């Protein structure tokens, strides 16, 4: 075995074709299945995994109700092999209310955070062992991706974050090798706030796409050197923005470098990949609630700030469907480097009261060169029917 | 109400092609099957195929499967039907029709594919005369 | 493919009294039955369904009968706008959906 | 590893033996039991496995209602070990309301199908990862084998199909390189209907025998070159036809170029093969609905149109017993290529009204050069007591 | 690897040691659990497996009901590593209601048999795929070991029997090479009934000890020539006799040749083994109905019909218990063959009438040179609170 170096180019891509999906909330109706929230996947040289955040508890019993809090003493990082639901006999990998994982070709990384909200601890198990440990630095809810790390010649990198969601905070990015910390950066540049980050190899350095809670309904960018550990950030110039809330088609605006200041407070996690002056990006179909869920080109929209030209929109939720977070992942093929995608299909409380649980299915996407027609995959369980 | 709307009666030489269609006043094409039947003079009533509205599986009977095409539009909330390479013996009225069905099964094939409401039919005629 | 086969001919009563109409199928088509009336220059009208349920135009002097290869429809109290030509019809899951040769009612008054 | 090449001579089959039974609806009656239909069998070089699609739900489920319908946009492929039932930790591989699958001796081809009945995709899944994607040609329902692939040198092939159930429709032959698209090559010869073909290595090409829903109660024969990519086709000349309807034995006939015309519309998924000028083939007991099964040899069934002489006739399933689809599958040996077939035992609506649901059991069967006695086997569960 | 030869000594037993235990009977009051009977212990060079006849259901269940006839279309044989349960995960290997496992140090043998009582097949699975097949020689319900076979050089040997169980019947030894038959033997010397055989290696050969549902109440013995496929047979020496039915052992008999003709009708399946002119055996503690379990060593016993010197005794199950079936299993040791054995926990009907159902649990103890003290290991679930 070798440590992954992803130096082959990007993959072709015209669009996106179905992988996936998990069907957890139908079967949960006659099954013993884990209730979770932020899904995601990540994979080895040989097969992909999907991830989730348990809330210790399976979903047809007492523990199900009030499930909406997302910072728990039982809450531990669930994997599985992609397409096995989260049943009984599923591993749980650490303790932890944030995490992210990767393979660097060798071992997996889990990077898991669990502990008070002023006085929290991170964990940095390598190999199946505990190797590392950090503690909060401005005391305020210290958090990470809730999705994959990328890893480059045996260096992971991860970008934390400690400090207010409607304000200034303190983000660094942090180097790992086989689990020891080796570096830490502080964020430079012009982004303002930074969460919950979607990054990919580019080699020779990782890209990210982020969440601005305080001011952009605009997204940040965060480049980030290995060789180095040299940090830089702007904004997706697109006119079309990725976040939600946001201002309508007709009436949005972007910047390269600062936050756009429209419906700015408040976001959610999604993605964006450059492909020469163009961007791919996937949003909700609904400018101010998570619902249906859509893809498409942005013509110069990477480089041009007042660009609003899509093209290959797909419809991947439908607009009367709920949706939720979504994030990017990579595979390396026989030739080139395939992006795909994952989004989560939350059902239940706060906004369906019909059941006392909060809980989310899955369905997978990826990049083809080849064609593709249409449909709409929702997450298809009857809450009017199956267990309170 | 939802009831069906045809077009008006026609003479056609042999040799042509006819367009006839038929509406719904509700604007109400739902999923079920839209049929065309026809009656020649003193004859019992004859199947010559249909469309699902949304969709879109066409189907025809053996006897016209080279001479008949169906279409669908839902924003003109119409279905067009096409009969070509015209003869004096296709002279029939033709009735749109509503199916109780609205899927197609690829293994079991289809079910309560009966007519349950009916155009105004129209005359269609095929002759030289003036 | 499937030859449905209906009798008699032609039928003619008097008012007041009961007519019935009978249909066969060359091959059992398992109550995927249905009738229809047409009345002298107008679109033909669903009568019965699944051997055995009357459509909302009709009360409960029109009765359905029969499965599997063969048929009844029965009318009760004969009436003067009862004077028409009915059929039967198949659809028993595949195409195409064949109708009888259909059956003459007229009206035997004074 | 070496990919495969069949190259062996097939082996001296006398009749069939039993191999493996699931008790799928038996179990449900008291466990957490996957809803399916339309299985197959296919076999690594180690070890044979068992696919189905799946309806997106347990049996003992509220949402097992209306499991009738054949597309929706949660039908996943199932797949586990042969004999293993398909229980809540059983793997999803793809998205899919129809399939393939087959091994090409170092890795796993799975063809799946999803999308609107008349603007569908294919996904070509290789590996454990996409590798490339085609779009419905005639946009109406595009469909293929429900039943395994065959791969020579590492070329796979697989049929498929678009366009009218019950008229002229478009069919094409798909080449495939570990997951690339190759070549593409239309259907040629005598053949006017092609759905659902059983195929089988027959070195140096592959044969497959299909079902014609328009005019044939005889059955399509599709002849496949490997090295040119020539296509030719025909019909199985024995006077005992295999398709379902049929005419009765006393009455029946057939052509070796042209559909019979005989109870012509609508069919069944099943098998046959070639042993010098005899054909073996099984079909359903009775002539005008799927219950019983029964195999045998024809005297001469592969080149004389008149034959009727049959031999070595066994029953599986005795005419009380519902059946469903079969298909043959391949194995080899230690000096010689065996064949063996699989059956469907569908069970529930719509002709058993005790329940609400539809799903089936399996039965599979191997050749064999030894002795045999007789017996039936049919599903065992007792829908009056179970479930609704 | 390289196919098994046994050729080390026996190992010096001074008793029986606990080995494993199921808990199966009391863990279906509250889990999937199978109905079974007919179990057996087999090892491959690595681990030991648990192998049963199942009935097609799991125990808490509608079709658990009347589960007490011994043949039905239904019954599988179930495998999985010794001490894990029979759950819904576990594999059925093939369609049997009588069956034998082994393995030859590359592969598994199956031999499974299945069909109507007067026209029934044998199937023979060797590396996972169909080999051989044969038929009911005499018509009248075709039997075997429901215990291992034994394979020496690649060679595997099993016996097997057909007709009546209160009269002469025709038995038969195959000699099997990787699944396909290669010899077959009649038995040969003066056994005169011979089910159920219990075998163990004996390198060069192979030695059985069996059951007599005739005339004995002593056990017989036959001995295999695997180098010329020769058979010879006897019967067990000793006055302290094996089966059950049997005369009390103050005036029980027993002859070298002949069946002692006390009690002689009917039985049960059980072992003995030689060390030196000493035996080794187990038997139930009660004489006329299966109740309780003890194990001793007869002095002379091999050798010496008039010997009752018992010493060394052991209750494995006490009196006021139910057991079963027993058979013996042999593991290669570092320098030495040790000796190892089962027993069968039966529960439910036709004796117990509380329940439905008729299942088992089993026990397990193997053979030690070092130091050992007292217990009672019985099946432990109450009949009287679980399911019906
Ligand atoms: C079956 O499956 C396939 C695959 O999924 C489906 O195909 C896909 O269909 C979608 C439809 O949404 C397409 O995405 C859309 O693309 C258009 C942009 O492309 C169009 O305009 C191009 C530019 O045209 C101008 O300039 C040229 C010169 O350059 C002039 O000639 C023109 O006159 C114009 O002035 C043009 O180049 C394109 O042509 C190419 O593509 C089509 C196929 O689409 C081919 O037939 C052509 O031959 C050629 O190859 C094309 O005409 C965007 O406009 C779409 O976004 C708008 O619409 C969305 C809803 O559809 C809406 O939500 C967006 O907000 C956006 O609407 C806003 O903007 C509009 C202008 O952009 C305004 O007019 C509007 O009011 C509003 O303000 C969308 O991105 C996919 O590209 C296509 N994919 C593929 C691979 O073909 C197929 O539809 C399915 N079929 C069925 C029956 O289901
Ligand atoms: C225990 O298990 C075993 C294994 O499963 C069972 O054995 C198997 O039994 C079935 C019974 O169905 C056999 O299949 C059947 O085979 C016959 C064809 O074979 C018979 O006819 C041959 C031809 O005979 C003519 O020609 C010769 C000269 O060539 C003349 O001498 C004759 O007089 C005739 O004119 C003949 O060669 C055969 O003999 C050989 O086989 C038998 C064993 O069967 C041996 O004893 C012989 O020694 C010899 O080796 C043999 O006599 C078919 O006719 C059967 O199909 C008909 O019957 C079906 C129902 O059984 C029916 O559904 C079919 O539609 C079909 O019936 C139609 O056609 C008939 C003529 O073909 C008409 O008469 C009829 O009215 C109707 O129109 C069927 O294919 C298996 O071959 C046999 N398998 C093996 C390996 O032996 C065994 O039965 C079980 N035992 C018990 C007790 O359960
Ligand atoms: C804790 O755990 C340990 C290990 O499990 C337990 O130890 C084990 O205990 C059992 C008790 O059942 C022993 O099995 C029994 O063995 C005796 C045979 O052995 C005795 O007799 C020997 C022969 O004696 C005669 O000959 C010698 C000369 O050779 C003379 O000196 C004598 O006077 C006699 O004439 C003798 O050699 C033995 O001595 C050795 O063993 C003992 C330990 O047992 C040591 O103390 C000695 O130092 C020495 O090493 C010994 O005295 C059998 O008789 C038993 O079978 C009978 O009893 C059964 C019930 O117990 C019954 O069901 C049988 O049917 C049978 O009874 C019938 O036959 C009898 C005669 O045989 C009749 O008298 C009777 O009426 C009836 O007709 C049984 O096989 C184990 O050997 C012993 N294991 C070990 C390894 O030590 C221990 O008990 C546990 N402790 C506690 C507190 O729980
Ligand atoms: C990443 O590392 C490569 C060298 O390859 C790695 O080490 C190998 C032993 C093996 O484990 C591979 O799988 C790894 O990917 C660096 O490439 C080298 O760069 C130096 C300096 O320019 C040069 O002297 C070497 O010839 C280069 N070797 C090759 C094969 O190109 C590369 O620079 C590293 N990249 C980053 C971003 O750290
Ligand atoms: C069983 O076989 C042995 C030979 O060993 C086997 O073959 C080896 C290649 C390897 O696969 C081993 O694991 C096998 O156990 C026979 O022993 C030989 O006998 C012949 C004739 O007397 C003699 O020429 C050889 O030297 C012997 N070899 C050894 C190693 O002793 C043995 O006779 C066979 N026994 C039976 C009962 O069949
Ligand atoms: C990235 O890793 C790959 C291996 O996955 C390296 O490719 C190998 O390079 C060596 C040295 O030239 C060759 O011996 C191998 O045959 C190559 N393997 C393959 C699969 O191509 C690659 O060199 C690495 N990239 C960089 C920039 O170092
Ligand atoms: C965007 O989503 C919102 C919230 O899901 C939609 O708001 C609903 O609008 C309808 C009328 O159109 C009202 O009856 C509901 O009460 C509204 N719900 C809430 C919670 O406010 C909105 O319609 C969507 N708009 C678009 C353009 O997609
Ligand atoms: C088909 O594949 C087999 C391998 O499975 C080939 O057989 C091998 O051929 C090579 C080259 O002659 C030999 O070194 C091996 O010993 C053979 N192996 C076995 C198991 O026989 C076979 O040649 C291939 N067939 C064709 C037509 O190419
Ligand atoms: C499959 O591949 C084998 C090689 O593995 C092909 O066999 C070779 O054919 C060429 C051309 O005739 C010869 O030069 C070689 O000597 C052959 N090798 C062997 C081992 O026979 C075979 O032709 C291929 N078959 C198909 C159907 O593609
Ligand atoms: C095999 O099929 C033929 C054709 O349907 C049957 O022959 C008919 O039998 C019925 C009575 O059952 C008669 O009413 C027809 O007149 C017959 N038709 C012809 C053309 O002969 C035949 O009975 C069937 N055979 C069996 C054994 O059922
Ligand atoms: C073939 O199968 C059909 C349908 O399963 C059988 O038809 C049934 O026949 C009995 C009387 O014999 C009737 O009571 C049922 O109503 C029929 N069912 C249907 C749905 O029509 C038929 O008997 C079988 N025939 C043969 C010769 O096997
Ligand atoms: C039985 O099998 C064993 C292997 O399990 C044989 O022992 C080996 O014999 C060879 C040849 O002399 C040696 O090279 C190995 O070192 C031996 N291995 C061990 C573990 O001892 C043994 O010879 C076989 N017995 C017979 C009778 O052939
Ligand atoms: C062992 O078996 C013998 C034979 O059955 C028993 O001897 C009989 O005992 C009964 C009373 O229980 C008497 O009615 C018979 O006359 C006896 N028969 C003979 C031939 O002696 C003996 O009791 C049994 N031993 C034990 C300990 O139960
Ligand atoms: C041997 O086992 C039998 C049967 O399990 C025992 O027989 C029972 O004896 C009691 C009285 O002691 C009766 O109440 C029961 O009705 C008997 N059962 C049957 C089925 O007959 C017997 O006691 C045991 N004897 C010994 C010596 O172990
Ligand atoms: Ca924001
Ligand atoms: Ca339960
Ligand atoms: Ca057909
Ligand atoms: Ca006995």
């Amino acid at each position: 075995a070798e440590y992954r170096n992803w130096s082959k180019p990007q993959c072709d891509i015209t669009g996106f074709a179905p992988f996936s999906k998990d069907n957890s909330i139908r079967l949960s109706a006659g099954g013993d299945i884990w209730v979770t929230r932020e899904p995601y996947v990540s994979c080895d040289p040989d097969k992909c995994y999907q991830f989730a955040l348990g809330q210790g508890t399976t979903l047809n019993n007492v523990h199900s109700n009030n499930t909406v809090r997302d910072r728990t003493p039982y809450r531990t990082l669930l994997m599985n092999e992609l397409g096995v639901p989260f049943h009984l006999g599923t591993k749980q990998v650490c303790i932890a209310w944030s995490s992210s994982s990767c393979h660097d070709g060798k071992a997996w990384l889990h990077v898991c955070i669990t502990g008070d909200d002023k006085n929290a601890t991170a964990s940095f198990i390598y190999n199946g062992r505990l190797v590392d440990s950090v503690v909060s630095w401005s005391k305020e809810i210290l958090r990470t991706q809730e999705s994959e790390c990328v890893c480059i010649n045996g260096t992971c990198t991860v970008v934390m974050t400690d400090g207010s969601a409607s304000g200034k905070a303190d983000t660094k990015i942090l180097f790992i090798e086989e689990g020891k910390i080796v570096h830490t950066s502080t964020l430079s540049g012009s982004a303002q706030h930074v969460e919950e980050c979607s990054c990919y190899p580019r080699y020779p350095g990782v890209r990210c796409v982020c969440r601005d809670n305080w001011k952009g309904s605009n997204r940040p960018i965060v480049d980030i050197n290995i060789k180095d550990h040299s940090i830089v950030s702007s904004y997706v110039c697109s006119g079309l923005v990725g976040d939600t809330p946001r201002k309508n088609d007709s009436s949005s605006s972007s910047h390269c470098l600062d936050p756009n200041n429209e419906e700015g407070g408040h976001g959610v996690k999604g993605w964006a990949f450059d492909d020469g002056n163009d961007v791919w990006m996937g949003r909700t179909i609904n400018e101010t609630s998570r619902l249906g869920y859509e893809t498409f080109k942005v013509i110069e929209g990477w480089s041009n700030p007042k660009s609003k030209l899509q093209i290959n929109r797909q419809v991947i939720v439908d607009r009367g469907n709920r949706s939720g977070y979504s994030g990017i992942f990579s595979v390396e093929g026989k030739s080139c480097i395939n992006r795909c995608f994952y989004v989560e299909l939350i059902r239940g409380r706060k906004e369906e009261t019909e059941v006392l649980w909060t809980s989310n299915s899955i369905v997978v996407f990826c990049g083809t060169s080849g064609t593709y027609g249409t449909g709409s995959w929702p997450d298809g369980a009857d809450l009017n029917l199956m267990p309170i | 109400q939802v009831h069906l709307v045809q077009s008006g009666a026609e003479v056609k030489e042999p040799g042509s092609s006819v367009t006839v269609s038929c509406k719904a006043s509700g604007g109400s094409f739902n999923n079920q099957a839209i049929s065309w039947v026809r009656q020649a003079p003193g004859q019992g009533l004859e199947w010559m195929g249909g469309i699902f509205p949304i969709s879109g599986t066409p189907t025809s009977a053996q006897r016209f499967q080279g001479r008949v095409t169906f279409t669908a539009d839902e924003s003109t909330t119409t279905v067009y039907m096409d009969l070509s390479s015209l003869r004096s013996d296709d002279t029939a009225v033709y009735y749109c029709a509503r199916a109780g069905s609205d899927y197609f099964n690829r293994d079991l094939g289809w079910e309560n594919y009966y007519f349950a409401s009916w155009g105004q039919g129209t005359l269609v005629t095929v002759s030289s005369a003036s | 493919e499937i030859v449905m086969t209906q009798s008699p001919a032609t039928l003619s009563l008097s008012s007041g009294e009961r007519a019935t109409l009978s249909c066969r199928a060359s091959r059992s088509v398992s109550s995927n039955l249905a009738w229809y009336q047409q009345k002298p220059g107008q679109a033909p009208r669903l009568l019965i369904y699944d051997a055995s349920t009357r459509a909302t135009g009709f009360s409960a002097r029109f009765a359905g009968s029969g499965s599997g290869t063969e048929f009844t429809l029965t009318i009760s109290s004969l009436q003067s706008e009862d004077s028409a030509i009915y059929y039967c019809q198949q659809y028993n899951n595949w195409p195409p959906w064949t109708f009888g040769q259909g059956t003459k009612v007229e009206i035997k008054r004074t």
